[PDB]
């Protein structure tokens, strides 16, 4: 084989790749928006005063004086840090109170608190699904769901967005594969991972048909309710509140406390049989510090505010309907989303060949709007990592805080800017 | 004072044999099996093994 | 790799008799677990377990029984030593809510009483910045009043605030690197930024005892992963030589990159990494270094700058320096430091920068004030005294426990003191006996640590004074006599 001389010259000759490839200077994501203050309604972005149409703050609970006072009281009692995992002297009484509050709010036996919105679902999925299982996940699912499916080594079979005939086709094919090998069929678990309201597209899933499919083809259901947790239904319990589906049908419901409740974290709710396993097989739970007490107390106070009056959900619904109706008729753009959806998208009708030029057009529209005091944002994706990369799109987010006149001004400003730029 | 010593010895037996973790009926089951096996070994030794070794051990202890 | 000061560490081996008795105990528990499982399956005994709903009986069973075997029959019997709730700031002394169980740890009922003044050795506040009063708390309160709690969008879109920029440049000046970036979770830092650096066609030379976050980050990326023995630098050199000479497994093509994943202090073992030798190896073999400094960024070094200051080296040598604010500074978070091009690439191409929410504004102010306190900006002498007191506490505690006859792992300078128990019953017994005497300790077992080596880990602090340490030493000595935990043949 190789001599010591040959091996020494081989080690001498080898020169590795640079750690990070060079990045082009003209990269839009390289420049960040500097928000001089809180990201509240009527903020300051890049030194220019703007009305906030970009932040996921649906109920306006970010700067509520009651929420701030509750967080301050908790900060005076405990401080800022938990200094440990949930297992090792890091479980406070506020964490247990918050878990109980969420379980009672969603009419569910148990709930579990993760300290980061990505980790909740990215650690919920790998716990129950192992290598050899079958997972039928929607084509248009968030990055967190994709990373959760990658962390487990199960078989992932995408299906077309909101297409139940395609899920029938996939499940029938898997039924045939089960018929061929019954021994493995008896030990293979089927899951269906869907989202309540989709961040990428802005549409809503057909839960009735999904539940009938679950009971016909013996495939459990996992639901992600990041956007729809605090905005959909009469009492804001999610999409199960919207449709009327009994919550017992859905096996796991995961959301993050960061959009509506406006505090850092996430949670997963379900029956005790399902949830109790996550306390040991959840990596984001066992191997990380717990949520700081002030954030948990802010979440509890936000839950109190939501439970006291459910009319804010109705006013948010009417605002979403009105802005969606007004945004119709742009010359160069098109609205992707549903009327009930708080956060939807504006995408180019006739898209040029290159994606970079489309992003440049959308960013010129965003800048021209921002000069006119409307703070719009553009959806940001990882082009290489994403399994299904959505078209470039401007994001429009609606809040109970934005009055009717601000919605009319935003619609007219976007109309003028888009018709000028696309001309 | 000898009773405290013997209770401590039993406690150490529980710690070593992992009987500390188990419920009382599980402890009783284990103890019954152990004494049954000890009795079987004693009977088998009486049937075949010479008592001369036992006499030598008793003399050594004394 | 030259050590300017001696590198004294000791890992005493398991005595034969104790290993035999450990195996006997695990066997007894295994048989009785099989018996309990058989009784539960045949409904001879009622089951205190949740059952899948009757409409889902013909579904494939969600849990395979053997998978949860360890949890039901072994972990449940001593579950009372974990998840102990507290109701006070986790300072030197903590308040623990008292809870009791009547069905053998299957469900816990909280009695009214609260245990007050429990000496706390399970919290990670090395530098004693976990207090509900101070300048950090006033600054955090002002920022909470102004900015509010929590931010509602991702960094790239609208979630980038001025506080985040202040914190990032502060970290850059703190460590000594050119640039740094901050994240909302250390687990998230590793699991979202290791996949960005390497991909398919790159090799990751991981330590044996790496944290779960580093392993998850290595798994998420497609890089080939190889493992070398814990601080065995001959093994690291052998793997480096083989990887460079032979190449990729199937097609014997050269690697694109070689990344070495190491830690500053390994929490369980308590051993500091041999950084000078790792740097010598990585310079000789043209590898890259990813150094995780969660446990050493505040504890170690004359001015609390980490391992790279503890050994006296240059921060520019290490390619990526990860770190976590949870342990020492008392606020949740994470960071990566390095050169400007690395940080620009990460700001553009990191999973958390694109898909995850920023830090909370109240937390970033606590971090800023803690750092300005450590590096002498505040004008007070709290930064020096905290580090000096932590060093003195570590010396005193490790010396006294070693001269009692216990078996202690790790380097003599690490503030984490893993005492060894080696037996399954003693895991529960030590925890209960300590709590009866008003000391809280962390006993770990089979999943976190090997089967035979069961340990209780004390995380010392600058908050502990000599009286707290003396009381803890008296009680640990008495419990060690009670449970026969002095397995040391060398000193007593």
């Amino acid at each position: 084989d190789l001599t010591v001389k040959e091996k020494e010259e081989l080690i001498e000759e080898w020169q590795p790749e640079p750690l990070v490839p060079p990045v082009p200077k003209d990269h839009p994501a390289l420049n960040y928006n500097i928000v001089s203050g809180p990201p509240s309604h009527k903020t300051v972005v890049n030194g220019k005063e703007c009305i906030n149409f970009a932040s996921f703050n649906f109920l306006g609970l970010l700067d509520n004086p009651r929420v701030k006072a509750a967080a301050l009281a908790s900060l005076k009692k405990y401080g800022v840090g938990t200094c440990g995992p949930r297992g090792f002297y890091g479980t406070f009484d506020v964490h247990l109170d918050l878990e109980d509050r969420l379980a009672k709010f969603m009419k569910t036996e148990e709930a579990i608190i993760y300290s980061y919105g990505f980790a909740t679902i990215a650690s919920a999925i790998p716990a129950y699904s192992k290598r050899g299982d079958i997972v039928f996940v929607d084509r248009a699912a968030c990055f967190a769901i994709q990373k959760g499916l990658q962390a487990s080594r199960s078989d992932i079979k995408l299906f077309k967005h909101n297409d139940m005939a395609d899920l029938e086709r996939l499940l029938k094919e898997q039924e045939i594969e089960d018929q061929k090998n019954p021994r493995k069929a008896r030990v293979t678990r089927r899951f269906i991972v869907v989202e309540g309201l989709y961040m990428n597209t802005g549409t809503i899933c057909p839960l009735p048909e999904l539940v009938k499919l679950k009971y016909k083809y013996k495939a459990r259901i996992f639901l992600e309710e990041s956007l729809s947790f605090g905005v959909l239904g009469e009492h804001g319990r999610g999409v199960t509140e919207h449709y009327g589906i009994n919550i017992d049908d859905i096996d796991l419901i995961s959301a993050n406390m960061e959009n509506a409740l406006a505090s850092i974290g996430g949670f997963c709710c379900g029956r005790s049989f399902v949830i109790d396993h996550q306390r040991l097989s959840g990596q984001g739970y066992c191997f990380s510090a717990s949520l700081p007490p002030l954030l948990a107390a802010a979440a509890i106070e936000a839950l109190n505010i939501m439970e006291e009056n459910p009319g804010i959900f109705a006013v948010l619904k009417e605002k979403c309907g009105q802005i969606h109706k007004a945004l119709q008729g742009i010359s160069g753009l098109k609205v992707v989303g549903e009327s009930l959806s708080p956060a939807f998208h504006l995408q180019l009708e006739e898209s040029t060949g290159s994606r970079e030029q489309d992003v440049r057009l959308l960013q010129e529209i965003v800048d021209q709007c921002m000069n006119r005091s409307i703070a719009l944002t553009q959806a940001r994706y990882l082009e290489k990592e994403e399994k299904c990369l959505p078209p470039p799109s401007i994001r429009v987010v609606v809040t109970v805080e934005q009055t009717e006149e601000e919605l009319e001004r935003a619609a007219s400003t976007i109309k003028e800017v888009a018709q000028a730029v696309l001309l | 004072r000898a009773w405290k010593q013997m209770s401590w010895f039993y406690y150490q037996y529980l710690l070593v044999t992992a009987l500390y973790m188990l419920e009382p009926w599980e402890r009783t089951v284990f103890n019954s099996m152990l004494v049954s096996i000890v009795g079987m070994a004693l009977y088998t030794g009486y049937v075949f093994m010479p008592q001369h070794i036992m006499a030598i051990l008793h003399y050594f202890e004394i | 790799g030259l050590y300017k000061r001696p590198f004294n560490e000791a890992f005493e081996e398991t005595p034969m008799l104790v290993a035999v008795l450990t195996y006997v105990g695990y066997g007894v528990l295994t048989l009785f677990g099989y018996l309990r499982d058989f009784l539960r399956y045949w409904r001879i005994e009622k089951c205190h377990h949740a059952t899948e709903r009757e409409e889902q009986k013909d579904f494939v069973s969600l849990y395979q029984d053997f998978e949860n075997f360890y949890t039901r029959n072994l972990y449940m019997r001593i579950r009372d030593n974990w998840n102990r709730p507290i109701c006070s700031v986790p300072g030197a002394r903590v308040d623990i809510m008292e809870r009791q169980s009547h069905d053998y740890n299957w469900s816990f009922k909280y009695t009214g009483n609260i245990i007050k003044g429990v000496i706390n050795m399970g919290s990670y506040n090395y530098l004693g910045f976990a207090r509900n009063t101070g300048s950090c708390q006033e600054a955090a309160a002002k920022v909470l009043e102004e900015y509010g709690a929590g931010v509602c969008s991702t960094r790239q879109e609208i979630g980038n605030l001025d506080k985040h920029e202040e914190l990032e440049e502060l970290v850059a000046r703190f460590l000594g690197v050119e640039a740094a970036m901050a994240y909302g979770m250390g687990f998230a830092t590793n699991s979202m930024n290791i996949p960005a650096l390497v991909g398919k066609g790159c090799l990751i030379l991981s330590d044996e005892l790496n944290h779960a976050s580093l392993v998850l980050g290595a798994r998420l990326s497609g890089a080939t992963i190889r493992i070398f023995k814990h601080n065995n630098m001959q093994s690291l050199e052998k793997l480096l030589k083989d990887a460079i000479v032979y190449g990729q497994p199937r097609t014997r093509r050269p690697w694109k990159k070689i990344l070495i994943l190491v830690e500053g202090i390994y929490s369980m073992e308590g051993s500091i990494v041999r950084l000078p030798e790792v740097i010598a190896l990585k310079k000789k073999y043209k590898a890259y270094l990813y150094l995780d400094e969660a446990h050493s960024i505040g504890a170690l070094g004359p001015t609390g700058r980490g391992v790279v200051e503890y050994f006296g080296l240059d921060p520019e040598d290490v390619d990526v320096m990860m770190g976590t604010f949870t342990k020492s500074f008392g606020a949740s978070g994470g960071y990566i430091g390095g050169k400007k091009e690395l940080i620009d690439y990460l700001r553009t191409h990191s999973h958390s920068a694109v898909y995850a929410t920023s830090l909370s504004p109240p937390v970033v102010e606590q971090i800023i004030t803690s750092m300005k306190c450590i590096m002498g900006q505040d004008g007070t002498s709290l930064g020096k005294e905290c580090v000096q007191q932590l060093a003195e506490n570590t010396r005193y505690f490790r010396r006294r426990l070693k001269e009692m006859g216990f078996i202690i792992y790790g380097n003599e300078d690490s503030p984490v003191v893993p005492l060894m128990l080696y037996m399954p019953a003693k895991i529960g017994a030590f925890g209960r006996e300590m709590l009866k005497r008003n000391i809280g300790v962390v006993v770990v077992g089979f999943p976190a640590t090997p089967i035979i080596e069961s340990r209780a880990r004390f995380c010392l602090s600058a908050a502990h004074t000599k009286e707290i340490l003396d009381t803890a030493l008296k009680e640990i000595d008495e419990v060690g006599d009670l449970l026969q935990l002095k397995y040391s043949r060398h000193r007593l």
